[PDB]
């Protein structure tokens, strides 16, 4: 999808805009022999707030075969905690320490 | 005559005895040690103290070795290409000075 | 049935390296 | 929270820095013994390092646990590190620089935004001190704030190659480093250096004062010199082998001269221009702190 | 004797460059322990004999 | 009896994982789990490939 | 905002009652140890992801 600056300045209030934002982290390095770019890719639209709130994980590939890529996101520990039922029935995370 | 022979009589006398004249494989056939500090193949050290003998130093055959290799094809297909750009005037070229 | 003898030798498999288009790392 | 020892975090054996010497573990100092230098005609005069910009990147809140240690060590020593100038990590870093922040820098080198009691972490005053300078790595890319990528390496040479007379003098001949060496000696050395928890080092460099800090610079000079060594191999104009009496001697030319090489090679790790900006900025801050 | 020269020649001129072929990464549990002690994570699908 | 509840098996959550792939990445080595470990671990692994 | 209400509503009215579905009871040896340490005898044939 695309959004001209005109539309961003003139879209009615209360309409939900649907912006798109690339995660460029999984972009493999350019061939050594690709021609140089004389020009410059540019950008206008940015979020004011974090967008990736829904994101559990990111860049499930290896930098090298052993390093993590910069900006890679491991799953949160609580995604895997499956503790126990409370004395009354309610769900709980496992105790953090023995006490 | 049997210089080429690695092994012999791969069957059991009884179910547990070896047949007389049976030949087990030489240990070096299985040694697959390491690369030397410079790159060359070696047998494992014999004892804890001594360094491992180069495989090429001695007359044994070793049928396991560490082969270095690329992880994928080196012909990616991104062949180098250039922009040749000719002299503007053939008369103006400075042939001179080395 | 008559007793018999046979031979074997390990097969060659040395292909030219495959041209994959996939890459494993970023 | 791990309370900092009076000598700094690096006194703890948990943070010992070590490198394999043809595969056997060794202190950095005993590797630096191997280096030897053929001087050439050219000179390296050390210029004064410009004082770093006061402006920290804005302490914007960001999702996730940022891994600051791996980020720094990869951008300085990793094989083709990527997105080294991405702003988010240093946004969290400057968040650590705030006087009463909730964020913690664990010994893992990760920046957890929770007050997560389960993972031990450095004393917040110390990391406040540390981020207070190193968040400036966030402006390694911005045109206003770029560090010199050339003259700064003169200092690198002095702190690595330089004899005590040359160091007090501030000038040394451009040198050609060399050592008895194994295959992939430079790469593997970098692989060992990359696993270093340099956050302990930088935090001690920023938090220690007076006699403790002086003792730190003396005790850790060889460590710093190893990181400097890895950078110099990333920027050395040429790196080659010299067979001599059935012993290869690796040669790097030249120490103290950034070639601005960007294209990758077999012999050593390589800096793309973004890595150049990053390392140059890093050295600006780290040398500014080292010479105080 | 001619054979030996053409062996030596054919070896002096052996410019093969190895590339990793198809591999497998057996999980440890699938292998009997004696094999897992020999195997080092991945291995070529075309194991030779030994 | 009153139909107070909707008895069902193998429940669906309110939340689910979604996942976007850059298909050009693929590990060359091919992992071989036992059929059982594949029966359990597998639906996870195909998703987070 | 409307969506949120109809989420909340659809949750306030969620009267599903779980019944055990098809299960399996893998023998310990079939599983790699890391899986057997997680598995607790039986489990639903429709494992989700995690």
């Amino acid at each position: 999808q695309h959004v001209d600056a005109e539309s961003i300045m003139t879209a009615p209030k209360g309409k939900l805009f649907h912006l798109q934002f690339m995660d460029g982290l999984l972009r493999p390095e350019p061939s050594a022999f690709d021609p140089p770019a004389s020009g410059e890719d540019m950008r206008l639209i940015y979020p004011l707030q974090p967008i990736s709130v829904a994101r559990s994980m990111r860049a499930i590939v290896n930098h090298n075969e052993v390093d993590r890529p910069r900006g890679a996101v491991a799953p949160s520990s609580y995604e895997m905690d499956t503790g126990t039922l409370s004395r009354n029935g309610d769900l709980l995370y496992s105790p953090v320490a023995n006490g | 005559i049997s210089v080429a022979r690695s092994m012999r009589a791969i069957v059991n006398h009884n179910e547990v005895d070896r047949p007389r004249g049976a030949v087990a494989p030489s240990s070096y056939e299985m040694d697959t040690g390491t690369l030397s500090r410079n790159g060359d193949l070696l047998y494992s050290p014999v004892a804890n103290g001594q360094v491992g003998i180069p495989k090429l130093e001695v007359d044994h055959i070793s049928f396991s070795n560490v082969v270095s290799m690329m992880t994928a094809n080196i012909r990616t297909g991104d062949d180098m290409a250039v922009e040749r750009v000719n002299p503007d005037d053939v008369r103006a070229i400075n042939i001179r000075n080395a | 049935k008559i007793a018999t003898a046979s031979s074997a030798r390990q097969a060659d498999v040395e292909k030219p390296a495959d041209v994959t288009f996939t890459i494993e790392n970023v | 929270m791990l309370q900092q020892p009076t000598g700094g975090y690096t006194t703890l054996e948990q943070f010992a820095f070590t490198i394999r010497n043809d595969g056997t573990n060794a202190t950095p100092t005993q590797f630096l013994q191997l280096l030897s230098y053929e001087a050439t005609e050219n000179e390296l005069v050390k210029k004064t390092i410009p004082t770093p910009e006061t402006h920290l990147p804005s302490a914007r809140n960001v999702p996730g646990n940022v891994y600051i240690e791996d980020a720094i060590t990869q951008a300085l020593f990793g094989i083709s590190a990527q997105n080294v100038n991405a702003h988010g990590y240093f946004s969290r870093l400057s968040a650590l620089a705030l006087p009463n922040t909730s964020a913690r820098l664990g010994l893992d080198g990760v920046i957890y935004n929770s007050e997560t009691i389960n993972i031990p972490f450095y004393d917040p005053a110390a990391v406040a001190n540390f981020a207070a300078t190193y968040a400036k790595l966030g402006n390694a890319s911005t045109p206003r704030y770029r560090a010199d990528m050339i003259d700064i390496y003169a200092h690198v040479g002095l702190e690595l190659a330089g004899t005590d007379a040359e160091r007090a003098a501030g000038v040394m001949p451009v040198k050609r480093a060399k050592f008895d060496s194994w295959e992939g000696s430079l790469i593997s050395l970098s692989r060992d250096v990359v696993n270093w928890k340099i956050l302990a080092f930088l935090i001690d460099l920023c938090s220690l004062e007076g006699e403790a800090l002086r003792a730190f610079k003396t005790r850790n000079r060889d460590v710093f010199r190893m990181m400097l060594f890895i950078m110099s191999t990333a920027v050395a104009a040429n790196v080659v082998n010299r067979k001599v009496t059935k012993r290869v001697d690796r040669v790097l030319e030249y120490i103290g001269v950034n070639s601005m090489r960007t294209a990758g090679r077999t012999a050593t790790i390589t800096y793309d221009l973004s890595r150049h900006e990053f390392a140059a900025k890093f050295l600006q801050l780290t040398f500014t702190r080292w010479n105080a | 004797v001619s054979g030996l020269l053409m062996v030596l020649f054919k070896v002096m001129t052996d410019n093969r460059l190895v590339i990793v072929g198809e591999t497998t990464t057996p999980m440890s549990n699938t292998l009997s322990t004696v094999v897992n002690n020999v195997l080092r994570t991945t291995y070529h699908n075309n194991v030779g004999v030994n | 009896l009153s139909d107070d509840f909707k008895q069902i098996s193998d429940p669906k959550g309110y939340l689910t994982y979604s996942v976007k792939y850059e298909d050009q990445f693929t590990k060359k080595d091919k992992l071989r789990a036992s059929e059982a470990d594949d029966r359990i671990v597998g639906p996870t692994v195909n998703l987070f490939k």
